[PDB]
């Protein structure tokens, strides 16, 4: 699985 | 539109992502580059790491600049740190230009390189707003665009093999085409059909309307943007709000509910094999996302197969067999149109006329009976009240 940028963090 | 240079430059596989090739630096060192519309950031492995085939040292550019400041990106899952700078970059089979452009080199990661996967470095390709440390910090595309005669458009065609792949086969297979600065008419049917962009940071759109096999979901359309729905090549899924994965999930069990299911399967946890050649397509629901379109009250609808949604996956035990892997996930943060939506369609991110266009992909994955779809025009109203608020 890829999952790519975060509000925040 | 015919840019056969780019045909077939992409590489890679849903569960992995897709890259392309770059270059950096003088003389230029090659790399393998995550194509990710889900982020702003070009940034690249600086020093060594287990999964590492080769990473950009810098100490070997004559045009690298330092520019003494450290970033950090977290994303969704992996995160990673390292130092800014600039330096010369090429796309050797995009157009021949080079340009200056920001770089970070990654000195520490965190569940960010994957085993095998074969890339060593991530494009973003969205909008400055969400370029980590700020939006001044200028994302690759954006250069490209400013000193080059190449116009502020990309198109992508995410190719699924069908079937599981070896790294060997990821390595000699072709993985797609990315398209700059133009539209190849040869990777898609029938016609574009274009979303506004509601707002120029990740890749935003507004879904109006939620079917699975035409049964519309039944639900304020705000439940399906909340609290926002972008499109992102760098990730597998389609992921889905709380409250409508549960809703999608129990329809989808109601339309293939001739068969029961592991519970650990919905959640992604689990496979599901059936014997070669006999995975039973027809018992599968279609879903049908209806996306806002360029006129008042117009939208269009895109279509997936459950051949999109269901993830080939390599059974190591059996193997003979057919194995996949449920590819629709919860999300605590929006929508998010992941790499099994993108591999039925060539999308076009049109950053001039801020629209993204969607067109049946000529390399999509397909049975005998049905087939993915683009189709217009279709009337709803009050579409902005989809939109979601902060
Ligand atoms: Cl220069």
């Amino acid at each position: 699985e890829v999952n790519x940028v975060a509000e925040x963090k | 539109g015919s840019f056969v240079e780019m045909v077939d430059n992409l590489r890679g596989k849903s569960g992995q992502g897709y890259y392309v090739e770059m270059t950096v630096g003088s003389p230029p060192q090659t790399l393998n580059i995550l194509v990710d519309t889900g982020s702003s950031n070009f940034a690249v492995g600086a020093a060594p790491h287990p999964f590492l085939h080769r990473y950009y040292q810098r100490q070997l550019s004559s045009t690298y600049r330092d520019l003494r400041k450290g970033v950090y990106v977290p994303y969704t899952q992996g995160k990673w740190e390292g130092e800014l700078g600039t330096d010369l970059v090429s796309i050797p089979h995009g157009p021949n230009v080079t340009v200056r452009a920001n770089i970070a080199a990654i000195t520490e990661s965190d569940k960010f390189f994957i085993n095998g996967s074969n890339w060593e470095g991530i494009l973003g390709l969205a909008y400055a707003e969400i370029a980590r440390p700020d939006d001044s910090l200028e994302p690759f595309f954006d250069s490209l665009v400013k000193q080059t005669h190449v116009p502020n458009l990309f198109s992508l065609q995410l190719c699924g093999a069908g079937f599981p792949l070896n790294q060997s086969e990821v390595l000699a297979s072709v993985g797609g085409s990315m398209i700059i600065g133009g539209i190849d008419h040869s990777l898609y049917t029938g016609s574009l059909w274009y979303t506004p962009i509601r707002r120029e940071w990740y890749y935003e759109v507004i879904i109006v309307r939620v079917e699975i096999n035409g049964q519309d979901l039944k639900m304020d359309c705000k439940e399906y943007n909340y609290d926002k729905s972008i499109v992102d090549s760098g990730t597998t899924n389609l992921r889905l709000p709380k409250k409508v994965f549960e809703a999608a999930v129990k329809s989808i069990k109601a339309a293939s509910s001739t068969e029961k299911f592991p519970d650990g399967f919905w959640l992604g946890e689990q496979l599901v094999c059936w014997q070669a050649g006999t995975t039973p397509w027809n018992i599968f629901p279609v879903i049908s996302l209806y996306l806002m379109g360029e006129v008042t009250n117009q939208s269009f609808r895109i279509t997936i197969l459950p051949q999109q949604y269901l993830r080939p996956v390599e059974d190591v035990a059996t193997s003979q067999d057919d194995c996949y892997k449920f590819a629709i996930s919860q999300s605590s943060t929006g929508t998010v149109m992941g790499a099994v939506i993108m591999e039925g369609f060539y999308v076009v991110f049109d950053r001039a006329r801020k629209r993204i266009g969607f067109a049946v992909s000529a390399c999509h994955v397909h049975d005998e009976f049905r087939t993915a779809a683009v189709e217009g025009p279709f009337v709803t109203l009050d579409m902005e009240d989809c939109g979601y608020n902060i």
